DNA sequence: CCCTGTCTGGCGTCCTCTCACCCCTATGATCATGA
DNA sequence: TCATGATCATAGGCGGTAGCGTGCGCCAGACAGGG
């Protein structure tokens, strides 16, 4: 992926991990059944001033090494290909070719 | 000779001494040969006894 | 005869103040509560705040100061210069009542401290106190590769074994 | 190694911070059960090192293909003993002390280069007189000297902006508001101007001083310690008389003094000192 | 008593680790429970190996973290210290649970 | 009294003094200046770095003497190491310069 | 400021050999015996 | 069972309600006294 996607990517992350409690608080209210309509609506109408970004849901999992967006993997962090590199290169702890 | 080592400059001249300045003697002496030796004004001295 | 801050001894007012307060004499330090674990046994002692420090009110001249050296309350006067100081009493006239700092008891600890918990084999390593809850004993606080369990020890022993 | 100066200079306090590994605190020098000795006192191990050879403290490394890596217990990187004849440790003073060397060695270099005689220097380094920095637009000069009832003066007709102190503090602040570039010019204007004999000597004598403190790279409040050293160890051993006690050398009761009258100081400054009080414990911290 | 909950990627530095805290708590103290094998966990993971398109083309790895429970009866004085400078060999996370 | 190799006191690592403490006989000052009246050199300096003080320097002299190699390694004398910390323990900074 | 007295800092051989000496006193705590 | 007395072990810097110091000598350079 280019510098670009991963420095978009890098704000993204920043951002969530800046507006999480106040996100969350918003989301609770707005859940909250026993809790004044208004406010409610408030709450939904806060929701949307805050910047899109800030959203968990907006931020894609790439590789740590070359940002690919595809073909990724949560243990590792890294995209097939580079896992495969590492598995092969010794790198990564435990894992090996796998037969049965 | 290791008794009168040091010696007392009278005329600072275009050197970097003062006028009541104790330095010893050779290094005053390489000084104003260096100097006289082109087409400068040496440093002159006076000895003293220690 | 008035108030002169000394350098003194300890712990033996009552006859150098016998001595002075036979008179109407005036002594004072400052002040500190005590809560020590002295051996296995916590202590509590509202002593002097300060080393030999000590205010008292005596006459210098007729009554010459080598016939009262015998006693304790003397190291020497407060001078800043020859002459012995006359010194201020500024907690007798204007700071009568204080002590608000703390009485952090000082350098001994209160709950949830952080200094050495296992001597003997287990110590080389300042495991902690999450709370001197009573000086008798727990289960360290140890931590390795799993919970942090606090303290592995009996009564003399978390502290200074 | 290969070498062709030793050059001598004075030590600024990072330098003495630069040199020490750590920081002694307390007077101790050997638990007396056994001989390990108590942390951190004078003979230590977490600040100094290992007693024996690779032979941590604590005890968990003695392999020859482990060798780098340092303990976690005692802390003890498991090295050699010959590192207790080199590394230093520092005690932090809690208030300035005055050097003696520069005091009273007649020349006294603190005061010739104050332009200050040496008998009010002692009157305010051993904390019975004032000394005044920063004057202000007040009927008192700089290097003036004071007494109590002057003081007294000085603080009921001038409570304000005026300013005086006393002992290792005031001398390094004096020392620190030298100002050298007007001295020398100073000076050099008034060897050209007064032409008197024994002005001529004194004077030039101390701008000898000053040339030669200004062309080196030397400071003035360097001449006062805040930060002490101490000498590691092994040079200062404890040698034992084989009778169950330790006939100690000189150096570590020194050494035990100082700690000893500092802590005392530390505490006094924490619990408040009683208003004209905290200065006989910064007499006594100066003579020891 | 003391749980310890050993686990590791390799099965023999597992082992060793299991055999060496064994002897930590056995001279100390006594009745030592033992070292119970729980199941391994295989953890698989299929992927494309080509860069760009070959989807047959695949390879699987595994990875084997292995459990060692053991298990300290009689908790004394001595024997509990003893692990704290007692540490064990590196790639073998353990987890010690009293009670 | 002789002495090859005895043991070293501890402060400053140089042999000890006396005959019950297995000692060597001092090499002293007014004999450093007759050697150096004469223009004998390397016979002061094995005579004040590796006989006397550095310890690399006498271990590399018994390995090469053991082994017929007559030669010297010098090195620097412990005793200056002290010089240089009993000084630095004041205010005064002493280095070695280049 | 120009002497002239006082003051306090420096310094005072080398090498070796032998021997002694290198806290005791006071206070507090614990144990045992007697009432 | 409780209280008192005796013995043993462990713990710090003139000792005292002052005064101890007193039998080297020269040189030298700064600090200050007198005029």
């Amino acid at each position: 992926a280019k510098q670009s996607m991963k420095a978009r990517e890098v704000k993204r992350v920043a951002l969530a991990d800046k507006y999480f409690a106040k996100r969350a608080e918003l989301k609770a209210i707005i859940s909250d059944v026993n809790a004044s309509d208004e406010d409610r609506w408030n709450a939904v109408l806060k929701l949307q001033t805050l910047p899109r970004d800030s959203s968990p849901s907006r931020q894609r999992n790439r590789c740590r090494q070359t940002g690919r967006p595809h073909g990724f993997l949560r243990k590792f962090g890294l995209s097939r290909i580079k896992v495969r590199e590492a598995a092969m290169r010794g790198e990564i702890p435990g894992l090996k070719k796998a037969s049965w | 000779r290791q008794m009168l080592r040091k010696a007392t400059i009278v005329n600072a001249g275009s050197s970097d001494f003062l006028e009541g300045e104790q330095v010893e003697y050779s290094r005053v002496k390489i000084a104003n040969r260096e100097l006289e030796a082109n087409g400068k004004v040496g440093a002159t001295y006076s000895r003293d006894l220690l | 005869q008035s108030w002169y801050l000394l350098y003194c001894k300890r712990g033996q007012l009552q006859r150098a103040q016998e001595h002075l307060e036979r008179q109407a004499v005036n002594c004072l330090a400052p002040m500190i509560t005590l809560e020590k674990i002295v051996r296995g046994k916590r202590t509590a002692v509202s002593e002097p705040l300060f080393p030999n420090y000590l205010f008292v009110e005596f006459d210098p001249e007729v009554i010459h100061t080598t016939t009262i050296n015998a006693t304790r309350g003397v190291s020497h006067f407060v001078r800043f210069g020859a002459s012995p100081a006359i010194v201020p009493s500024a907690v007798i006239h204007q700071l009568s009542v204080y002590k608000p700092k703390d009485i952090v008891d000082p350098a001994t600890p209160y709950p949830g401290d952080k200094v050495i918990i296992t001597e003997g084999a287990f110590e080389g390593f300042q495991a902690i106190f999450t709370e001197p809850d009573g000086e008798a004993r727990s289960m360290l606080l140890l931590n390795l590769i799993n919970k942090e369990i606090k303290h592995s020890v009996k009564n003399t022993e978390f502290r200074k074994l | 190694e290969e070498f062709d100066a030793i050059k001598i200079a004075l030590a600024s306090p990072d330098m003495i911070r630069s040199w020490s590994f750590g920081e002694v605190k307390k007077p101790e020098t050997i638990n007396y059960r056994t001989f390990k000795p108590e942390r951190d006192g004078l003979f230590c191990a977490r600040i100094f090192g290992p007693v024996k050879d690779y032979e941590c403290l604590c005890g968990k490394y003695k392999r020859l293909k482990h060798r780098g890596v340092i303990c976690e217990k005692c802390g003890v990187e498991v090295t050699q003993t010959k590192v207790r004849r080199e590394r230093m440790g520092h005690i932090e003073l809690a208030s300035p002390t005055a050097h003696i060397w520069f005091l009273k060695s007649l020349p006294s270099r603190i005061g010739l280069l104050l332009d200050m005689p040496l008998r009010d220097i002692e009157r305010v380094l051993y904390f019975e007189s004032y000394v005044v920095i920063e004057g202000g637009m007040t009927n008192l000069e700089r290097q003036q000297i004071l007494t109590e009832e002057q003081y007294l003066d000085a603080l009921e007709e001038f409570g304000d902006e005026f300013d005086a102190k006393m002992g290792a503090e005031a001398i390094q602040a004096l020392l620190k508001s030298m100002d050298l570039e007007q001295e020398c010019e100073q000076l050099r204007e008034e060897l050209n101007e007064t032409n008197s004999e024994t002005k001529r000597k004194k004077l030039t004598k101390r701008i000898k001083l000053l040339e030669a403190f200004v062309q080196s790279g030397n400071k003035p409040e360097w001449m006062i310690l805040t930060v002490l050293p101490v000498l590691p160890p092994d040079l200062r051993p404890l040698v034992p008389l084989d009778g169950g006690r330790f006939a100690t050398s000189d150096l570590n009761d020194l050494y035990r003094r100082v700690i000893n009258r500092n802590n005392r100081l530390k505490r006094l400054l924490d619990l408040a000192a009683p208003d004209i009080i905290v200065r006989n414990e910064k007499r006594m911290l100066q003579e020891a | 008593r003391i749980r310890i909950r050993l686990k590791a990627f390799d099965h023999r530095l597992i082992d060793q680790a299991t055999a060496e805290i064994v002897e930590t708590a056995k001279r100390t103290g006594a009745q030592v429970r033992g070292p119970i094998p729980l199941p391994t966990r295989k953890e698989r993971f299929t992927v494309l190996i080509s860069p760009h398109v070959n989807k047959d083309a695949r390879d699987q790895y595994e990875i084997r973290t292995h459990l060692r429970l053991v298990d300290i009866v009689e908790p004394t004085e001595k024997t509990v210290d003893a692990l704290m400078r007692l540490d064990l060999a590196a790639g073998v996370d353990v987890q010690i649970s009293l009670g | 009294h002789a002495r090859s190799t005895g043991s070293y006191s501890l402060v400053t690592q140089q042999p000890l003094g006396g005959k019950a403490q297995f000692g060597g006989q001092r090499f002293g000052e007014m004999e450093v200046w007759a050697l150096e009246a004469y223009g004998a050199a390397y016979t002061l300096q094995e005579m004040l770095t590796v006989k006397s003080d550095d310890v690399n320097g006498r271990t590399k002299m018994y390995k090469n003497i053991v082994d017929g190699n007559h030669q010297m390694e010098p090195g620097m004398p412990e005793s200056f190491n002290v010089l240089l910390k009993e000084i630095r323990s004041l205010g005064i900074n002493i280095e070695l310069e280049d």
